[PDB]
């Protein structure tokens, strides 16, 4: 709500090894971009890499 | 002729012979939901009809996708015209012209464009996916149009390849999809003689990518040809419904032999198509030459070499050949022009089929008078100049001809609209290449040059010096209404009229566009979606203006109501202070706004017939049934002007004087309202008392149509007044797991599900929902967003409801830049277009 | 190998004009409407003439293919693919 | 002023200088009445001082 109210306002108003974590993305307000519906496929596709059993 | 052109398997000489016979032409249009295969088929045809233009192996060409973000979308954005010679299952030739229409349900305006020009429908309808949201809206389109309809069930091939459903299985869900089609189409007309079955051959069956195309009666004369002595017209009558085999009998019976027997159709049709599909996709190194052996298909080595999709392609091409069922179905059941002329001139003719000009017409000579009808407008990619796209239907144009060329106003008292014009080249359109012709006659289609200046979407193109009394023909009635509006403004305002041009170029282009300038020099667009709009200003900011053009936020259009009876009566005098008009509103009956707009009700009818309809219909009686002056702003608005004027109170010969006056100015009034200068819709007005000078001098003219506009928007006002959204109509296909997840992306846009259900034999579910137009810019984006791209929703307009609010109410206060509650967003709703028009910042309610 | 060009082109006539001369020397000039592999030509508006040289209107006639001389067909076949 | 310097495509909007370092709510705003009256009462003020002594 008061996020979502600050960015209507502003869109219409050494060696470093690792990167910095303020070049982060995906700090969203909006819940439908934050918790995103995890695809199932069918309950018989599964995620590259990831342990099967889990 | 005289044009390098990509050879045929014809000769064009035979093409330009064909034309002249009538009877051997074919207009069809293609349509059908979107992604629904109809592409292919054109280059699934064009393939067949041009030996060196093929389909990569691994991208298809869509060869009528011709436009860049046509290829970059990968969505049908713009009807293609196709004209190929095709060959018959008996090895007659006809010529088609094919019309490939875009199934996008926002590009609805380019399938009625085609629809005028054309004679027959072929619907297509994925096996897998079924009778989608689109299919039922052009199936309504269809036979409402008084179009020849049949259906080709496309992409079967996802019934094997990918659901992998038996063939008893297969068959139900094809015969579930002719069910429903045949469903519909009993529910949006009356006669019966539009009965779809594979039986009567109206239905194909078809696998655009594998090149596979097929009826009952294609299918039974390859067994012809293999086995010479079965009669296939009478074997195709026994290959489908209830009806199976009796191998010991040799005959087909109504009673499955004994049991585990299967119908007809798996037996002789279904199960060898499984099998060859398996065979390719699954022994293609083990038993694929052994069963090729057995079909008689022989593949050269490097051609059995091939990755298993063109290696598929290849063997169903063998196998079955051309699509000589696709040809036997649009000839059997499509009229050629010279019979589907009359229906074409009884239903898009403003002169009516009994005019002598019409009878004429109806013939379909191409010795007759010349007239011709254009639809489309076609932009060479230069941008500069236009090529006008429609059907002779009577006469024969000729390159070099003077014409006259007729508007959209133009009657047979008001020539003015009307202008003389040369025409320059003619072509037979085809796909890519454009064969320059120098005549078409009767019943063809025809791209011309030279007539493009005076004409914006729609012509009627005659001949100078002879046909008097040559009317028009019907501008498009289109599917939708366009509701999103969004405005436009050059970055730098001296190339203004850049714009203005561009402006007036896509206007030309897209058929359902309406660019208007408001009172506060703001210039509209107004469109049917997002992709609607987004294409839009594409073509406007890179091909037709190649200026900078800012773009306001999209918004909709909204609508004016009440719900009450007046309080006090209203009354306004002329300023002579001696006509006087008392008036009140009140609102109209649930289920007849609706009614009047869809021709259901016109004023046209004599008062018996009008008087009738009302008192059945709506509990009206006599005197206020036969009372009906006006029918809103157009002849069809959802208005209604009624007068309850005495015959002693006020002498009706006297009243009569300014029937025609009060009408104008109430039709003026409703076309304006006196909200938000938005249409007024679903309101009755009714004449109380109008008290009229009997000097002529006094009343008529610009002194009394004033006084009843002003009456008409006091008398609105004392009944509380509302404002209408547009609410749009949503269809989602999601797996059943996001089904869920659709429901939480509605609920936040002021939705409202109506119904979720499974697809027959798919594992998808559709969801059906009502949202607000309003609430609605990126619905899409986060449905396919949330869902990871596993949901997808198309939406369309549907109807006008009412705003939560109260427009009129200076208690509410509103912040710049903050969503507001749903108790008043009427008042927001209203003061904030009314800002952006240009008026006051509020309403003065007075009388 | 089962079926020749020529009834192939017979077959493209259909929907045209077309004359036809049977072995009692009548001339009948007419749209053709239907033809099989055989020259059983259903062909109508007949313009017909004799041969005294009578000449008469028969708007449907369907002629035995057994009892055809020769068929006149209209040019612009010439151009059909099957000639080719 | 307009009598004088007609403006018909509203190009008076294109060299109006504004106080860049406010933020765009404290700034001008540049609405068309508001924008031709600036210029109307700078070309009243420039029409009194003759070119040759001095100018703004
Ligand atoms: N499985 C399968 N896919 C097909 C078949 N025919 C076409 N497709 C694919 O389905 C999609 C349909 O694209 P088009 O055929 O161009 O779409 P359209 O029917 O013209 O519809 P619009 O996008 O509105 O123009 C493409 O990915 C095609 O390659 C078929 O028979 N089977």
């Amino acid at each position: 709500k008061s996020k979502e109210l600050h960015a209507i306002k502003e869109r219409y108003l050494k060696f470093v090894f690792e990167w910095d974590a303020s070049e982060d993305t995906s700090i969203d307000y909006n819940p439908l971009y934050k918790e995103r519906h995890q695809v199932q496929l069918l309950g018989r596709g599964f995620i590259a890499g990831i342990d099967l059993k889990q | 002729m005289e044009q390098t052109l990509p050879v045929t398997v014809y000769e064009m000489d035979f093409l330009a012979d064909l034309m002249d016979n009538s009877e051997l032409i074919r207009n069809v249009t293609l349509c059908g939901h979107l992604h629904h295969g109809k592409t292919c088929f054109v280059d699934c045809l064009i393939e067949q009809t041009h030996p060196e233009i093929r389909k990569r192996y691994d991208q298809d060409l869509c060869y009528t996708d011709i436009l860049f973000t046509e290829q970059e979308r990968g969505v049908g954005i713009k009807s293609t015209p196709v004209t190929v010679v095709l060959p018959d299952t008996k090895g007659k030739s006809y010529l088609f012209n094919i019309m490939d229409t875009p199934g996008h349900v926002n590009f609805s305006d380019e399938v009625t464009a085609g629809l005028r020009i054309s004679d027959g429908v072929v619907l297509f309808i994925d096996a897998a996916e079924g009778v989608m949201l689109n299919t039922e809206r052009l199936i309504k389109h269809a036979v409402q149009e008084r179009l020849a309809v049949t259906v080709c069930i496309n992409k079967i091939d996802r019934l094997i390849l990918e659901l992998k459903l038996p063939p008893t299985d297969a068959y139900y869900k094809l015969r579930h999809i002719v069910d429903e089609v045949n469903g519909l189409i009993s529910m949006y007309s009356t006669d019966e003689n539009l009965i779809l079955s594979p039986l009567l051959g109206n239905v194909c069956f078809s696998s655009s990518q594998y090149s596979i195309c097929f009826t009952l009666g294609s299918f039974a004369k390859i067994y012809a040809d293999t086995f010479g002595d079965i009669n296939y017209q009478e074997f195709a009558k026994r290959l489908w419904g209830d009806i199976y085999f009796n191998p010991k009998t040799r005959k087909f019976t109504k009673k499955a032999p004994t049991s585990s027997s299967q119908r007809s159709f798996v037996e002789f049709i279904l199960e060898p198509l499984y099998k060859i599909l398996a065979q390719v996709v699954g022994d293609v190194d083990t038993s694929l030459p052994r069963t090729l052996d057995e079909l008689g298909i022989h593949l050269t080595k490097e051609e059995l070499k091939l990755n298993i999709r063109p290696l598929l392609r290849l063997v169903c091409k063998k196998f079955f050949g051309e699509f000589t069922g696709f040809v036997d179905m649009c000839v059997q059941h499509i009229p050629s022009p010279k019979v589907g002329a009359k229906p074409k001139i009884e239903h898009t003719y403003t002169g009516g089929v009994d005019s002598d000009l019409g009878e004429a017409m109806s013939d379909c000579d191409p010795d007759g008078p010349l007239m011709c009808h254009t639809t489309k407008m076609y932009s060479t990619d230069d941008g500069v100049q236009f090529h006008a796209f429609g059907r002779v239907l009577s006469g024969t144009i000729h390159a070099g001809q003077p014409v006259k060329v007729l508007g959209e106003n133009y009657t047979l008292e008001d020539e003015e609209d009307s202008q003389i014009c040369t025409v320059g080249r003619l072509w037979i359109s085809v796909a890519r290449y454009h064969i320059e012709v120098n005549r078409v006659p009767a019943g063809n289609w025809v791209l011309i040059e030279g007539v493009d200046q005076p004409i914006v979407k729609t012509a009627t193109i005659t001949e100078p010096r002879g046909n008097e009394e040559a009317q028009i023909f019907r501008p498009l009635k289109f599917n939708t209404t366009s509701v999103i509006k969004i405005a436009v403004e050059p970055v730098n305002p001296s190339e203004l009229p850049k714009m203005l041009d561009g402006l007036r170029k896509v206007n030309k282009s897209y058929p359902s566009l309406t660019t208007k300038v408001e009172e506060s020099g703001e210039h509209v667009i107004l469109g049917t979606g997002e992709l609607y709009l987004d294409c839009v200003m594409h073509d406007l900011r890179k091909m037709y203006s190649e200026i900078d053009i800012k773009v306001a936020d999209p918004v909709v259009t909204f609508c004016e109501t009440v719900v009450e009876t007046s309080s006090l009566k209203c009354f306004a005098e002329t300023p002579n202070k001696k006509n006087k008009i008392t008036m009140i509103a009140e609102p109209l009956e649930k289920g007849l706004a609706e009614d009047i707009e869809n021709e259901v009700v016109q004023i046209t009818w004599n008062r018996k017939k009008l008087g009738e309809f009302f008192q059945t219909k709506y509990d009206w009686d006599l005197l206020a049934a036969r009372s009906i002056w006006a029918f809103g702003p157009d002849a069809t608005g959802p208005n209604i002007l009624v007068d309850d004027t005495l015959p002693s109170e006020v002498d009706k010969a006297l009243l009569g004087s300014v029937k025609d006056s009060i009408v104008q100015g109430f039709q003026w009034g409703t076309r304006e309202g006196p909200l938000c200068d938005e249409l007024i819709r679903n309101v009755k007005f009714k004449i109380l008392d109008a008290v009229v000078a009997q000097e002529p001098l006094h009343r008529g003219g610009g002194q009394i149509i004033p006084t009843a506009r002003r009456v008409v928007y006091s008398a609105f006002l004392m009944a509380t007044p509302r404002l209408m959204e547009p609410y749009y109509f949503v269809e989602v296909q999601a797996p059943a797991d996001c089904v869920s997840a659709v429901y939480t992306v509605l609920a936040r846009r002021r939705g409202h599900v109506t119904q979720d259900a499974p697809i027959p034999g798919s594992p998808l579910y559709t969801i059906k929902a009502f949202i607000p137009a309003i609430d609605s810019f990126g619905f899409e984006t986060d449905l396919r967003t949330h869902t990871q791209g596993q949901a997808f929703s198309l939406s369309v307009f549907h109807h006008w409801q009412i705003v939560p609010g109260d427009p009129l109410d200076k208690s509410i206060v509103i912040r710049p830049l903050e969503p507001q509650p749903a108790p008043h967003l009427a008042r927001e709703f209203m003061i904030k277009t009314r800002r952006r028009k240009g008026l006051s910042e509020d309403v003065s309610i007075s009388k | 190998m089962s079926i020749g060009v020529p009834i192939k082109v017979l077959h493209e006539a259909e929907g045209h004009i077309v004359t036809c001369e049977t072995n009692t020397g009548e001339v009948y000039r007419g749209k053709l409407i239907e033809a099989e592999d055989n020259m059983n030509c259903q062909m109508s508006n007949i313009t017909v003439t004799y041969r005294d040289g009578r000449v008469a209107q028969l708007e449907q006639v369907y002629i035995r293919g057994s009892k055809i001389r020769f068929l006149i067909l209209p040019d612009m076949l010439k151009n059909a693919p099957m000639l080719k | 002023y307009l009598t004088e310097h007609p403006d018909p495509n509203n190009e008076n909007i294109v060299g109006y200088n504004n106080k860049k370092c406010w933020p765009r709510d404290a700034r001008m705003r540049l609405m068309k009445h508001d924008v031709n009256l600036g210029r109307a009462v700078f070309w009243d003020i420039k029409n009194r001082l003759p070119r040759s002594v001095t100018t703004v």
